[PDB]
């Protein structure tokens, strides 16, 4: 009664619940059980009718649209392109939230659940004809590089470590991380986006040892252990429209530092 | 627009009537409140919070101090931060992080040497300027080939220009205390600061960037700490400010640092002499400085305590730790303290030490060396740092831990029955103990014991495990009861303010320690009949008096500075200009900013 803003948490709740209940039941029987949407519409109208288009526009932005705050993909992008740790990111996020009141950055779990869409083995895909000697599942992320190498004291001793993606899943993820680019390409080249012609990819593969990547731990010397990394690069996507092939996507900077995607790596020697 | 307006104009004008007739008609407040409630009900409070904020009228931007706090307390670079800034500004239109130049302009207001301040009387031998930043530590040391070859690097502040900034960042935190203690804010009494000084070499800082090993290097950091600000209002004094967690790594501020082995005595003195000059200068003066409007007057007290054993043994000018003379506080030989167990005092001050070095050098009695050394109780050098003596905490606990670990290893062999075994039974005993412990309590094997290990091993569980390993029975009493005595003794010095936290174990310390003494003298005299180690003399004879002398025993320890060591390396290879003459300016500046308090006051927002 004094003011709905000066009161405590549910003080205003009990104060206005009478009107709340009457018009909310009238409205939920009016438009079939929904109060928040039409309530924000009437709020918009009844407020920006006082010549305050500003807040109404920013509200239309923040609701059912972008604007303030950050899509989880963006915060992931900056967290990984600034080599931040996890706890560090948590510190930055919590203190920004506490200071500026709003919530610009997203929490952690809402970042794992949003990176699980860029590693391999998330999309559905179908090979045809099926691939000989290859499994058919579509849930293959990290897998052990030793590929099930029997390592007991009775066979050839092996003491290396290796991790890898399956080739097909990694390749389909490479494709679904440039869907937008290939669409823009076929658009610019004056084609039809409702096209599923047999595109032809041209990939480049590379494998160079990276020896001496150890470091001293604690306070002492280090041991010369090498390492090898096997990686590829999507390089030229094309399609044969009509009678001839038309180029739909090429790499801008082919041998750049950040378009060779890793596929397997091991602590061995070349 | 008119579309939705006439879509539900009926209910619109109706709720208008209702808000007018009951709520008066504050259509803004009621409409917004009911929308926030309808949104909260379905648990999407993110939009609710941000919308409340945008209606309340709080800018999204941040004061440069905040983004600086972030960049310094998250170990970002000066270009990664730029990445973050430009991407946020481009994505969300409105900028949320300030640019770099506006970050540096607010950096300057916190580094030392930015404010006016004047001494009364003017400090002899100290300059009068107020705009001295990072001074070269070498102090204009002439280094030409004709003279002594000196190659170390050193950077420093002055001492007054650092105390000034350390006070003026905590201006708000001292004014708040003045308020809380029922004092008229506009007070300018003679404040007194208590400053704990510390120093400890932290060698092995280099890196084999060229992958070539066998190239060591050390470093030294001299740092201080503010610990209690006190004013004398009316009849008595009041604690206007006290430190929450003294011996941590975020409230000890660096003052100078250098690249020189902690035992390179000549270079050490050459670099640390100006600091002692300023410190002795500003011990009989007053600093006038405006403190939140009106001016206030400060005076200081300097207690140097954060010195490990080796430093306090060297710079104060005693024979090295292998001496027959053990206690840095009293003058007793190990073969004498091992007999008169606990009845000593503190009788080794600094001025006494100096005049004793004098009577050494002059030798007025014309007596030989072998008895002169005894007369001067083991002083053989000129001490050049006035340091108060008191037991350290971290190293004392680690020493005791390794001490009775060795006694465990000894009790494996049961040497009390058959003595004088050779140095292969010993290695076997060690292996058996380590394996049994890794099987029972899963205590990993380690050569250099760490405080974590030390806490892990001083448990009744592990002593019971080793007690079940060892054959005989009397050892069960003779070890478990000793260990529980040790545990009953530890807290009165392990604590941070045990004047009132454990005010019972303190009053029992006499019995609790003399029983330890008697049993070590009776059931273990097969080891402690002659040589007794140093820390087992410190804990026995001095701490029940050092408590009454000073107060805490934990707060006056070097845990803080030691913990800082890691930070050094980090900054060194994430913030440096690669010149061997800026690689210390930058490290010192970043460490200063990190260890501020006006910054952490932001990183502790979520709490308050
Ligand atoms: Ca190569
Ligand atoms: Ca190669
Ligand atoms: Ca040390
Ligand atoms: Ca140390
Ligand atoms: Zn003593």
């Amino acid at each position: 009664r004094q003011h709905l803003l000066s009161l405590t948490r549910r003080a205003q709740k009990h104060r206005l619940r009478e009107l709340k209940i009457q018009v909310k039941e009238f409205a939920d029987k009016e438009e079939g059980g929904d109060v928040k949407a039409v309530c924000l519409t009437l709020f918009l109208l009844a407020l920006r009718a006082r010549n305050e288009h500003r807040q109404a526009d920013e509200l239309e932005a923040i609701m059912q649209g972008r604007g303030s705050g950050l899509q989880p993909a963006v915060c992931l992008a900056i967290r990984v392109n600034t080599f931040l740790s996890c706890s560090q990111y948590h510190k930055m996020y919590r203190t920004v939230k506490a200071i500026t009141g709003r919530q610009i950055f997203q929490p952690l779990h809402a970042l794992r659940n949003a990176e699980k869409v860029l590693l391999p083995g998330y999309h559905p895909f179908e090979w045809q004809p099926p691939l000989k000697n290859v499994s058919s599942r579509t849930d293959v992320g990290i897998i052990d590089g030793l590929s099930g190498l029997a390592s007991s004291v009775d066979e050839y001793p092996v003491d290396t470590i290796a991790k890898r993606f399956r080739y097909d899943s990694a390749l389909v993820s490479a494709l679904m991380d440039m869907e937008e680019d290939i669409l823009e390409g076929m658009r610019s080249q004056d084609l039809d986006d409702y096209l599923n012609g047999p595109f032809t990819v041209v990939v480049k593969e590379s494998c160079d040892g990276m020896g001496d990547v150890s470091e001293k731990h604690g306070s002492g010397p280090a041991v010369p252990e090498k390492a090898v990394r096997f990686s590829f690069t999507v390089m030229r996507i094309t399609i044969e429209h009509g009678s001839q092939n038309v180029k739909v996507f090429e790499e801008p900077k082919p041998n750049s530092e950040l378009c060779c995607k890793p596929l397997c790596l091991m602590l061995a020697d070349e | 627009r008119r579309a939705q307006k006439h879509r539900l104009r009926e209910l619109k004008i109706q709720v208008k009537e209702f808000a007018d007739k009951e709520e008066g008609g504050d259509v803004k407040a009621v409409c917004l409140t009911l929308f926030l409630l309808a949104l909260r009900a379905r648990n999407e409070h993110r939009q609710a919070d941000e919308l409340e904020a945008i209606m309340q009228g709080r800018g999204s931007g941040l004061q440069p101090a905040v983004c600086l706090a972030i960049r310094v307390n998250t170990f970002l670079s000066c270009s990664q931060y730029h990445k973050m800034y430009r991407t946020v500004k481009a994505i969300t239109g409105r900028q949320i992080f300030q640019p770099l130049h506006a970050l540096r302009n607010a950096e300057k207001v916190l580094l030392p040497g930015y404010h006016p301040f004047e001494w009364q009387p003017p400090l002899k031998n100290v300059s009068s300027r107020t705009d001295v930043g990072i001074i070269d530590g070498l102090s204009g040391l002439a280094s030409s080939v004709d003279e002594y070859p000196v190659d170390t690097i050193a950077k420093r502040f002055r001492y007054d220009s650092a105390l000034v900034s350390a006070l003026m960042d905590m201006e708000e935190d001292i004014l708040e205390g003045m308020r809380s203690q029922d004092l008229d804010d506009y007070l300018n009494g003679p404040f007194t600061v208590v400053v704990k000084e510390s120093c400890d070499g932290m060698g092995d800082v280099s890196e084999k960037h060229g992958s070539g090993p066998a190239v060591p290097e050390k470093a030294v950091r001299f740092s201080f700490t503010v610990m209690r600000i006190t004013i004398e209002h009316g009849s008595q004094n009041v604690k206007v400010f006290e430190e929450p967690k003294p011996n941590s790594e975020l409230c000890c501020k660096p003052l100078c640092l250098m690249l020189a082995d902690e035992s390179d005595h000549e270079t050490l003195t050459a670099i640390l002499s100006p600091l002692i000059a300023e410190r002795e200068a500003m011990k009989s003066s007053e600093l006038t400085l405006e403190m939140g409007g009106i001016p206030r007057t400060f005076k200081f007290i300097f207690r140097g305590t954060g010195y490990d054993e080796k430093l306090v043994r060297e710079v104060e000018g005693l024979e090295a730790s292998g001496s027959v003379y053990i206690c840095t506080l009293c003058d007793t030989t190990r073969l004498e303290a091992s007999q008169n167990l606990v009845f000593h005092s503190i009788t080794r001050s600094h001025a006494e030490n100096l005049q004793r070095y004098e009577v050494w050098r002059s030798n007025p009695y014309h007596e030989s060396v072998e008895e002169l050394r005894d007369r001067v109780k083991g002083v053989s050098a000129k001490p050049f740092i006035e340091t108060v003596p008191s037991i350290d905490a971290l190293h004392c606990d680690i020493g005791n831990a390794a001490e009775f670990y060795k006694i465990f290893q000894l009790e494996i062999g049961e040497v009390y029955k058959h003595p004088n075994a050779s140095k292969e039974e010993r290695k076997r005993w060690q292996a058996t103990l380590d394996k049994h412990l890794r099987k029972r309590m899963n205590l990993k094997p380690i050569m250099r014991m760490n405080g974590n290990f030390a806490r892990k091993l001083m448990t009744q569980e592990t002593v019971d495990a080793v007690c079940e390993l060892i054959p005989s029975e009397e050892r069960h009493e003779a070890l478990r009861e000793l260990m529980d005595l040790y545990l009953k003794m530890k807290p009165v010095w392990r604590s941070s303010c045990p004047a009132k936290e454990c005010p019972e174990s303190l009053c029992q310390y006499s019995f609790n320690s003399q029983r330890f003494a008697e049993l070590l003298s009776t059931k273990f005299k097969y080891r402690y009949e002659g040589k007794i180690t140093n820390y087992f003399h410190k804990t026995l004879a001095h701490v029940p008096e050092i408590i009454e002398r000073d107060g805490s025993i934990g707060a006056w320890a070097s845990e803080g500075n030691q913990s800082g060591n890691k930070l050094f390396r980090r900054f060194r290879k994430m913030n440096a200009r690669q010149s061997k003459c800026y690689e210390m300016e930058d490290v010192l500046k970043h460490h200063w900013l990190y260890t501020s308090k006006y910054l952490q006051k932001f990183m502790n927002a979520h709490n308050a």
